[PDB]
């Protein structure tokens, strides 16, 4: 298992990113995808959920970002997605990417400053 | 359900025996987790269900619940310790996050 | 919609990887209320809930469709099943049924019944993790995590909530991964709040790939309006068979609009209502029904050990019953001793000590009898439900019974056999007195072995009852101390041949009177020196081995139905 | 017309009320729904004035103008109960008749035939009005039949008010529908009817005039269907299209006790709800109705009931006739009742079959062992017949006795005076077949002596199961602690197996208060007395053996009878005192 997210950069306030998070070592159809980020100064959150193909592909975020993120997965490259629109207001963080969180937060990535 | 984790900071001597103590605002039956964060920003898990470890943890690390109270212990800290500690539950949606202990040698 | 709570995670741990399994049945009439050309096809992925009259007497229409049933049995119609004509076989390998009542045991935690049914439900190929990781993928797919270690206990005992047992027993039904899943009434008995987060778990579960069958009576509005496909049932014929929130525009387009402010499914059910005015509604009915028609592994040791391990956890956890049965067996053996107390200046004489061995043969199997139906009827719906599931062959289960019931019986003989022997002041030694503990032992094991048949013959509580007390007054009446063992002629001498209780007493004679008396005369006089002390240990042994076949071939042959 | 007036009542004995504000007047029917914790039944317990003893309820009941004190309520308030306990061998016309007679006391029973005919044709009972009740399911009378057979009467003391405890649960569909529509008549022949509900269904919600909802004893909303729809749309949550108003009403009003957020939404959408009803204009005009109802004095006379409670001796007599006729109408009763005896008899001659007075093997044993086996299966007897008959009369009584009819010591006496007569026979019966078969001492005097004194311990055992049956509810407790104790007392008061003259000080102490001795003492007397022993063989008489047994009893057998006989009415005043504290313990 090998985590490596990428897509941060300096953004204005109310624009658009979109981050990557590369999978291998594992097969990405049959896992969960979670994205976890940390604030500078606080502790950490979860943001969103992507289900793996037994759900259909669905998708959940938390109450605070629910209607401005979307993340979404390449089944092609086992590459995904988190589409971030209206941002850098608060959401400014070390945006992790997790494998499972129903079975304990397991095989953590390296973060990438948004 | 808040996770709330004591002492929010602590300093001791390589080989000594550091205790850190998560407090659960609910029951999790003992879905506990604990991640490591190194300074360079890389986690990793350490322990999951609160009693088991994971592959490649040494053996020094060790996981205990008193009533409602679980702790994680460390015995012979070395030089590799020096990191952030999270305690999470994920027994009951959402998954929730503990406040951290920074943990320095 | 919007008053409930939304809070939950609508994620899928533990789906049913494979076929789709399919449910067709075609023409089903069944006599002995009289349902008439019953056809429904369902898929998985559906979630189909019978409403309205969705029973035909004892039996419901899913025990039908599993080919249970209590009443009639004359079918007129088939059943198809995956594909397959229906079957014993076919429904025990792939349909679940969830009955109304639970079956789950007070003493166990959650946990620990999830893990024995797992065990005794998945094949001896699975290892130990593979086990632990199924069990985990249930709980987490019903979310059980929070009360995963708290007791299952039922009333009378803290315990969990009715919703939590509801879903503990889906659980145990859904370990083995079953393709089609069927419950009798599952919010029965629940609130509100608790039905319609357990319609919303059945509708997860069977969105899943997977096949969920719905019996309800009266179902609510919030149920009724998160019902996927639904099937109308009046006086067991069907109605309307379709989506939910279809049903309302399908009576308006054949001409029966729906009132405003009045739920649809209790309109539906009391505008057809069987109440002359019998053949006035009836016709309306069947109106309304032909119209529908005209548009449309592991093996024996493991589940032995299994059994008898999950029975030693639920015995040695029931503090109040062990306590009150150690209560009684101390009033008893106090009694015993202080009413035959032989120290003192006037010491007992030879028929205050008959009298005393025979009390104490005597008086014992009057509570022995009663705990162990109580404890045999407490557990017989359980145990006809565990064995229609198919999970163990009543083979090993009745060696289960007797190694996890005989602990609790060596103790109960300690506690009533210990304060006994010195209070009487008895005859002195070691081999007398384990000799007249090991002769109490086995009198009570049969005695024990004798309720057990007993319980296991007669399905009635209060019927077995009258059967054991019958069968000991018979040996009460032909034993050694009562009738003299000498005025029988043909009927009561061969009774106390197989008395158990005669044979004690006749034990305990020539235990105390042997070469003690104050000689073998006092047995020579007697009735009690035709049969040497081992002799009477090897029948005690033969008709506990008796009792044993009997209770066996009842377990096998008898059904033990509530 | 009529008016109940309810302000501002209040349960604390943990504040099962708080702040209960209700107004009906006649012709109107009010329902009450409520969660589980909800507190209606408390509220109509309070009503009825039952559970008041238990603890304190404030607030003040207006009817008519007049405030009726904590007394008077069980005088103008009916309580109807949901238990429906009613007997099963007794037809409806006979039932409402002995009602009226407990009831009413007029004189002639032509009055009283008037009466119960007039009220069966109000509720349309005179096609069942010569049918026995039985039971539903095995070809008596349906639910519904037993349902309006207790509101009749229930009517028969001629009410005003009425009230009901969920009169609509255990029945289907089509019989609750009908319970409701006979409600809602009688409430608009006249009369006001308060009932609760705990799930009605979508027809029955413009059936009533006032709609009550209790949350954990707060009134949330009380007014008419359209005052109450017009209020739920007016804070927010207007009724869906199909949506029952009952259960959506039910569900937004109550209390989700499943996590620590949940619960404090819905206890804060509750208290929202209830501050917005309390502001509204409709607890406003029910006050108002309330004070002007108060201060009018233009009403009629509060209306009470018909009579009072007629003499003690004519009710007993009464419940001895009905006990009587309930008794002979079933066929399995009396038959087990005169038949236990003669079948433990039975099996006692098919072991023993003869005494070989002429051998001394086991003739005393036989004898000793005849002895025991009675004085222990005596009680038995009874105590199987006391657990068998009685606990469906003692129901019975329970739930007629809080409406004023009669005490349930009353029901007591009249159960013993009703089963001596019966036991009598069946011990009379029993001994005249087996005590001439055994071939026991053949002689007159002694087989009347054996009769009395087996008859004596069948009544004791029999009133000391009635006893425990009134101090204690569970019947399977009753009959093993019965059984205990005659096994002990057998045991030691006895002196066949432990030679009493030996036994201990406290036991032999014991052994005094114990009818068993005095049993086996006559025994013996009238026994081992005038029969000489031959051995072909400790003793040759039976003197020797009546005095190694119990020296002077031969002389105290008649001192002995006198206290066999005496334990009865001594019982028979316990269980007057049991049951004058049971009436006192539950209520």
């Amino acid at each position: 298992v090998k985590l490596v997210e990428s897509g941060g950069g300096l953004v204005q306030p109310g624009g658009s990113l979109r981050l990557s998070c590369a999978t291998s070592g594992f097969t990405f159809s049959e896992f969960f995808m979670e994205w976890v980020r940390q604030p500078p100064g606080k502790r950490l959150e979860w943001v969103a959920v992507s289900r793996n193909e037994a759900n259909d592909y669905t998708t959940d975020y938390s109450a605070s970002v629910k209607g401005r993120f979307i993340v979404s997965r390449d089944t092609s490259q086992n590459i995904l997605y988190l589409q971030m629109n209206a941002l850098r207001a608060e959401d400014t963080a070390i945006y992790y990417c997790a494998r499972d969180a129903w079975m304990g937060f397991d095989y953590w990535g390296q973060g990438t400053t948004v | 359900i808040q996770m709330t984790q004591s002492p929010s900071s602590l300093s001791a001597s390589l080989g000594e025996r550091v205790s850190l103590t998560c407090r659960a605002s609910q029951e999790i039956s003992g879905y506990l987790s604990w991640l490591q964060q190194k300074p360079d920003g890389t986690i990793q898990r350490l322990i999951y269900a609160a009693f088991s470890l994971d592959s490649g943890v040494p053996k020094r690390f060790s996981g205990s619940r008193s009533g409602s109270d679980y702790s994680l212990t460390i015995s012979s800290l070395e030089s590799e310790d020096l990191a952030h500690y999270y305690c999470l539950q994920y027994a009951s949606y959402p998954c929730t996050f503990g406040g951290g202990t920074k943990l320095e040698i | 919609d919007r008053l409930f709570s939304s809070e939950s995670d609508n994620s899928l741990y533990f789906t049913y990887s494979g076929q789709p399994n399919t449910l067709e049945v075609r023409d089903l009439n069944y006599q002995v209320l009289g349902i008439q050309n019953l056809s429904f096809k369902v898929r998985s992925g559906q979630m189909l809930a019978i409403i309205g009259s969705s029973g035909c007497g004892r039996a419901s229409l899913l025990d039908v469709i599993t080919g249970r049933g209590h009443g009639g049995k004359i079918k007129s119609g088939q059943i198809w099943i995956n594909g397959q004509p229906s079957s014993p076989q076919l429904v025990r390998k792939c349909v679940a049924h969830v009955r109304q009542h639970n079956q789950l045991l007070p003493n166990l935690t959650v946990r620990e019944t999830l893990a024995f049914i797992a065990q005794m439900r998945l094949p001896r190929t699975f290892s130990q993790a593979q086990r632990d990781k199924r069990v985990e993928d249930v709980i987490a797919e019903l979310r059980l995590r929070q009360c995963a270690d708290t007791r299952v206990g039922n009333m009378y005992v803290r315990g969990l909530s009715g919703g939590e047992r509801r879903r503990v027993s889906i659980g145990v039904q859904l370990l083995w991964n079953p393709g089609i899943l069927i419950l009798d009434e599952p919010t029965s008995g629940l609130d509100s709040f608790t039905a319609h987060n357990l319609v919303k778990t059945l509708s997860r579960l069977a969105k899943g790939n997977r096949l969920v069958l719905i019996s309800l009576h009266q179902p609510r509005s919030d149920i009724f309006r998160l019902f996927d496909l639904v099937l109308l049932m009046t006086s067991g014929t069907p109605i309307y068979l379709g989506a939910a929130q279809h049903m309302v525009q399908y009576f308006t387009a054949i001409g029966y609009p729906c009132p405003r402010y009045s739920n649809p499914a209790d309109f539906y059910v009391d505008l057809t209502s069987i109440d002359e005015q019998e053949l006035a509604t009836r016709e309306k009915a069947q109106s309304l029904a032909a119209l529908f028609l005209e548009k449309v592994m592991p093996g024996a040791v493991q589940q032995f050990t299994t059994l008898i391990r999950r029975q030693i956890s639920n015995d040695f956890r029931d503090l109040p019953t062990l306590l009150i049965h150690g209560a009684e067996a101390c009033l008893m053996s106090m009694t015993i001793g202080f009413l035959y107390f032989g120290h003192g200046s006037i010491q007992l004489s030879f028929m205050d000590t008959a009298a005393l061995l025979f009390m104490i043969g005597a008086l014992i199997p009057f509570n022995v009898i009663l705990d162990v139906i109580s404890k045999c009827y407490s557990e017989r719906a359980m145990l006809y439900y565990e064995l229609e599931d198919g999970l163990y062959t009543t083979g090993p289960y009745f060696f289960a019974k007797i190694l996890g019931e005989l602990p609790e019986h060596c103790a109960y003989i300690i506690i009533y056999g210990m304060p006994t022997y010195w209070l009487a002041n008895l005859r002195p030694g070691l081999q007398p007195f384990l000799l007249h503990f090991l002769l109490v032992w086995l009198v009570v094991f049969c005695c024990r072995i004798m309720a057990l048949a007993a319980a296991a013959l007669l399905p009635t509580f209060h019927m077995a009852s009258f059967f054991s007390n019958a069968l000991y007054n018979s040996f009460y009446l032909a034993g050694g101390f009562m009738i003299n063992l000498s005025s029988l002629w043909t009927v009561p001498a061969w009774i106390s041949k197989v008395s158990f209780l005669r044979w004690c007493f006749e034990g305990l004679m020539k235990i105390q009177f042997s070469r003690r008396t104050y000689g073998d005369k006092i047995l020579s006089v007697m009735e009690l020196d035709s049969y040497p002390l081992y002799a009477i240990y090897l029948i005690v042994i033969g008709l506990s081995g008796g009792f044993m076949v009997l209770y066996y071939v009842s377990l096998r042959f008898i059904k033990q139905k509530p | 017309p009529h008016s109940l007036g309810i302000l501002h009542a209040s349960y604390s004995v943990r504040q099962i009320l708080k702040d209960v504000s209700l107004y009906v007047e006649s012709g109107q029917i009010m329902c009450i729904l409520g969660s589980s914790g909800s507190g209606k039944t408390t509220l109509l317990d309070a009503m009825s004035g039952r559970l008041g003893r238990a603890g304190t309820f404030l607030g003040e009941v207006y009817v008519n103008g007049r405030a009726l004190r904590r007394e008077q309520f069980q005088d103008c308030f009916s309580y109807v109960l949901q238990s429906d306990t009613l007997l099963s061998s007794l037809t409806v016309r006979e039932t409402l008749h002995y009602t009226a007679l407990l009831a009413i006391r007029r004189g002639n029973p032509g009055s009283f035939q008037k009466k119960v005919e007039a009220v069966m044709a109000e509720l349309s009972l005179s096609h069942v009005a010569d049918r026995l009740i039985g039971n539903y399911s095995l070809g008596g009378i349906s639910t519904g039949e037993r349902r309006r057979v207790s509101i009749a009467a229930q009517l028969l003391q001629d009410p005003k008010v009425m009230l009901f405890d969920e009169p609509t649960t255990g029945l289907d569909c089509m019989t609750a529908n009908q319970i409701v529509v006979l409600l809602v008549e009688l409430a608009r022949r006249n009369r006001i009817v308060v009932l609760t509900i705990h799930q009605p269904r979508s027809e029955l919600f413009q059936l009533f005039d006032k709609i009550a909802i209790l949350s954990f004893g707060e009134l949330i909303f009380c007014g008419t269907p359209a005052e109450m729809l017009d209020f739920f749309n007016d804070c927010g949550y207007p009724c869906p299209e199909h949506s029952n108003p009952f259960d959506f009403y039910m569900d937004l009003t109550s209390v989700d006790t499943q996590s620590k957020e949940r619960e404090i939404e819905t206890s804060k959408r509750v208290q929202m709800i209830e501050s917005a009803y309390k502001k509204s204009a409709i607890c406003h005009k029910t006050l108002k109705n309330i004070e002007r109802m108060k201060h009018l004095k233009t009403l009629p006379m509060v209306p009470f009931k018909t009579k009072d409670s007629p003499g003690v001796f004519s009710k007993l007599g009464v419940l001895l006739r009905r006990v009587t006729r309930n008794l002979v109408r079933n066929k399995l009763a009396v038959i087990t009742r005169l038949l236990q005896n003669l079948i433990m008899g039975l099996f006692l001659l098919f072991f023993v079959l003869r005494v070989r007075s002429n051998v001394l093997k086991g003739a005393i044993q036989d004898r000793v062992g005849l002895l025991y086996q009675f004085v222990g299966a005596t009680p038995y007897t009874g105590m199987l017949n006391a657990v068998n008959l009685f606990p469906v009369l003692r129901a019975v009584s329970d739930q007629e006795s809080q409406d004023g009819l009669y005490q349930k010591w009353q029901m007591m006496l009249a159960y013993a005076l009703h089963v001596l007569p019966f036991s009598v026979v069946a011990t009379m019966i029993f001994s005249s077949v087996c005590y001439w078969t055994l071939g026991l001492h053949p002689e007159v005097a002694r087989f009347g002596y054996f009769s009395a004194a087996l008859l004596a311990p069948h009544l004791i055992g029999e009133f000391l199961t009635l006893v425990l049956l009134g101090i204690v509810q569970n019947p399977n407790w009753v009959n093993s602690v019965v059984a205990l104790l005659s096994i002990a007392g057998v045991l030691v008061g006895s002196g066949f197996l432990r030679n009493i003259q030996e036994m201990p000080i406290p036991f032999k102490i014991i052994s005094y208060f114990t009818f068993q001795k005095y049993c086996s003492e006559i025994l013996v007397v009238n026994e081992f007395y005038g029969l000489n022993f031959t051995c072909g063989c400790a003793f040759t008489q039976g003197i020797q053996f009546i005095e190694k047994t119990c020296p002077g009893a031969t002389s105290r057998f008649t001192m002995n009878f006198l206290i066999l006989y005496s334990f009865i009415p001594a019982l028979v005043i316990l269980g007057i005192v049991v049951f004058k504290i049971r009436d006192h313990l539950i209520s």
